[PDB]
RNA sequence: GACAUUGUGAAGAGUCAGACUCU
RNA sequence: CGGCACUGUUGGUUCGCUUGCUCCUUGGAGUCGGGUUGCUUGAAAGUGCAGCCUAAAGUGGGUGAUAAACUUCAUCUAAGGC
RNA sequence: CUCAACCUGAACUCAGUCGUGAUUACCCGCUGAACUUAAGCAUAUCAUUUAGCGGAGGAAAAGAAACUAAAAAGGAUUCCCUUAGUAACGGCGAGUGAAACGGGAAGAGCCCAGCGCCGAAUCGAUCAGUCUUUGGCUGCUUCGAAAUGUGGCGUAUAGGUGUA
């Protein structure tokens, strides 16, 4: 399958993801998300059992949630990564961004990105 | 027309029982069919992704060779009807207008 | 939202996008079982249109199924019969290319319920179907009151019975004088009804 | 082989037919169960009615009947709304809704309006905690004449009543009735035809 | 025989007005 | 053994519901439709079902039982589920 | 090349589940004849039926209109009477053959996807308490599912915001 996709001729929109951020801009961009990772387990551990005795910035994801925000105009950078399987989840993502002039980049790894949010993928 | 010897006429254009009509407001079914703003968005930016398919495709070769006559029976014969075909190819005749004007 | 992107980006099947990346799915789905376990739906929306949840106990899985009419199983050609039974060839089957898909995930795996199933792929030889499943017996399907009919005995197999949307396609059921022939809700039923001699007591 | 002046046969028995019968020897039998049912369910719903939901009046179809009135399904929303009821209300003091059904003439919208304020007259509310009464809710020696109703609810009257005879006037005998029937037939016949003739004549 | 599976390039010929058709 | 009705108690749960005004909003694709083939129907220039080819739209789509354009309308809202 | 993720795919006598096979009267999906009638016979008929295969229940299936119709209109499904041996089909031969309106039995309505808002507010195992323990309730228990999106509002009768 891998050579394949290589030995196929690729559409223009499909291979807009196989051309990602270069690894100086993605550890710029990484180190930049890695300020506002979501709460942990241990800190939601620590918090809750404060809060029975007694919402800052954070990075967004989710397609739908990416989606309403690039709309609304109330995302200022997007990251999609680049080996979403199927590429249809966000096929639209890279075209809709710049249809309402939300700067975005396609950064590699769906499973770094799963990491900065303290998920899977 | 009601009167001396008529009460309602059972045929003709003026046929049926007098009654008072109530002002007529449409059901919330009927509403089905009409294209919200985002959606138009959504299927003018889905439009510039993907692109066109080759039956389009054919359809504006021949739209800019001026065959309106064959492209509707092209379209007649691919789509099936005569309603599409037309539908299908006014919305191909836009799209050759608006290559048109922003290219030349 | 994202979905009604993904449902008008997989209306367009023509482009070339969509080709290149069917091509590449079809011939990986070639290469595989003719029933086959999958990690997640291929078309997240269609099968949330479904009604799939991302919820355990909800699982898919693969059917291929081969194309073309139904070759009537005969020595031969051999039917032995008047003229009007001589077909072979040009006989059509009864139930679609997904209700077949269906009916085999569903006879695999005897102890999931099939809840639906939709196209992800063709080529001139195979039909490609995903089936969604739903396991009866978690407790995370047993316990959500929204799931618990397919957790009744009533349900087994209806692929089998022809109760899933692509089963009941071929049935003809419907409302008005297009689809009279199914009152009472089968032509087998309408049949009876309407064939039976009826002896009324006082007569 | 039939012989001499006969009606042609037409007895539809040339299929397995002895594999389909049905007799009716439990005619009686069902009777008795369905008047059972009845009996259950009134003492299940008591003091409510035993019919059930409050129907509405409602004009048969065609021309064939559109003479006669009958019970409907239920009761539009329209004329819910002209009775002051709630649709949620409705259900809940047992009247009919039929969502599907919709009002397009004032004297049908008006029947059932006055039906449903009827109903309203006749209606005993019993008090949602007998301890504690509330607004609304029906009286307390109101509550003692309650019993429960059989047979259809406001069932409906289908006497027919004579008009007054009256004097024969003389605008209606010199009316021409065939004539102007006739005039009406011919004219809805050639509508499109003079309609024709007229853009005709508009071109020329 | 036609259509689909069926993709990526060249040369020739023919249509048009950069496309199509064939070989 | 059940069914009820009322009392008490236990655990959970209730910022809701109706009508007026106000502004905003509103939908299922290899599906529909079309060609052809076969079966089926009382369904007759195709009632229902299916194969292959083709393949949508968005006041759009279906239907109004004689096929087609162009017109008056009327009636629903398919391709998900209990 | 080291370590760590994800994706895909495995092995387990891993922890805990579930399916298989019977029954025939009725029920649902398929497959599918010929005898016979036509005084022959091939379309037709028998018959969308014997026979064959699969799948459930106490009933099943159907079911809340992409309906009927053309009134001054009806209004989910199922069943009965009537329509009616009628319209229609048919080597227009033999034969076949409905439905709506009408009168009744019974009557009960609803939930999603999508759009939008909250946005993980949701859920399974395991551990510990506790009870009326062949199962339930409580959690800074520990794991996992879930942003390729679980839950809440909400579905054509619309719905939502604010307001009285």
């Amino acid at each position: 399958s891998a050579i394949l996709q290589k030995r196929l001729k690729v559409p223009p929109t499909i291979n807009q993801f196989r051309t990602a951020l270069d690894s100086q801009s993605a550890r710029q961009a990484f180190k930049l998300l890695d300020k506002y990772r979501p709460e942990s387990t241990e800190a939601k551990k620590n918090r809750l059992r404060a809060r029975a005795e007694a919402r800052p910035n954070t990075v967004r994801h989710g397609v739908n949630t990416i989606t309403r925000l690039v709309e609304t105009r109330r995302a200022q950078l997007v990251l999609i990564a680049h080996d979403v399987n199927p590429l249809e989840i966000v096929l639209h993502l890279p075209a809709l961004c710049r249809k309402y002039n939300v700067p975005y980049a396609i950064i590699k790894g769906k499973a770094s990105l799963g990491t900065v949010v303290r998920r899977k993928t | 027309m009601s009167g001396p010897g008529i009460e309602g006429l059972a045929v003709g254009l003026n046929k049926g029982h007098a009654a008072t009509q109530l002002p007529v407001k449409q059901r919330q079914n009927r509403h089905k069919g009409v294209a919200s703003k985002k959606t138009k968005i959504v299927r003018e930016l889905v439009r510039e992704i993907t692109g066109f398919a080759p039956y389009e495709r054919r359809v504006l070769e021949m739209l800019r060779i001026s065959k309106d006559k064959r492209a509707l029976k092209f379209l007649k014969r691919r789509i099936g009807t005569h309603r599409r075909a037309k539908g299908k190819r006014e919305e191909l005749q836009n799209v050759i207008i608006a290559q048109r004007k922003a290219h030349k | 939202g994202a979905y009604k992107y993904m449902q008008e980006i997989w209306r367009k099947k023509q482009s070339d996008a969509l080709r290149y990346l069917l091509r590449i799915r079809t011939w990986h789905y070639r290469q595989l079982s003719a029933v086959h376990r999958v990690p997640r739906p291929t078309r997240p929306e269609k099968a949330r249109r479904l009604g799939y949840r991302a919820k355990q106990g909800f699982v898919v899985y693969r059917v291929r199924v081969r194309r073309g009419n139904r070759k009537r199983p005969v020595c031969k050609g051999q039917t032995y019969g008047k003229p009007k039974t001589h077909g072979v060839n040009e006989l059509k089957n009864a139930k679609s290319k997904q209700a077949v898909a269906e009916g085999r995930a569903g006879r695999r795996l005897g102890s999931l319920r099939v809840l639906n199933s939709y196209w992800v792929a063709e080529d001139s030889t195979y039909k490609f179907y995903e089936v969604v499943l739903i396991d009866p017996f978690h407790k995370a399907i047993r316990r959500n009151p929204d799931t618990q009919w397919i957790t009744k005995p009533v349900h087994k197999h209806r692929e089998q019975r022809g109760l899933t949307s692509a089963g009941r396609k071929s049935r003809g059921l419907g409302k008005g004088w297009r689809f009279s022939a199914t009152r009472g809700g089968s032509q087998a039923k309408n049949w009876k009804r309407k064939n039976t001699k009826v002896f009324h007591r006082k007569r | 082989a039939p012989r001499g002046n006969q009606m042609l046969g037409n007895a539809h028995f040339r299929k397995h037919w002895h594999k389909r019968i049905k007799t009716w020897f439990d005619q009686p039998a069902r009777k008795l169960r369905r008047r059972q049912n009845r009996q259950a369910k009134a003492v299940e719903i008591a003091p409510r009615p035993v019919a059930g939901l409050l129907r509405s009046v409602v004009r048969c179809p065609q021309k064939r009947y559109n003479t006669k009135t009958r019970l409907g399904r239920g009761f539009s929303l329209q004329e819910l709304k002209a009775a002051g009821i709630s649709q949620a209300q409705a259900r809940t003091i047992g009247i009919a809704v039929d969502v599907r059904r919709t009002n397009k003439t004032a004297e049908g919208l008006k029947a059932n309006a006055d039906r449903l304020k009827e109903y309203k007259a006749k209606l005993i509310l019993f008090p949602k905690k007998a301890s504690a009464p509330k607004k609304g809710d029906s009286s307390a020696e109101e509550l003692k004449v309650a019993a429960q109703l059989r047979g259809d609810v406001l069932p409906l009257s289908h006497t027919i009543t004579f008009d007054e005879p009256r004097q024969v006037t003389d605008a209606e005998r010199k009316v021409e009735i065939f004539r102007l029937l006739r005039k009406e037939r011919a004219d809805k016949k050639y509508r499109g035809k003079r309609e024709k003739r007229a853009r005709e004549a508009a071109e020329e």
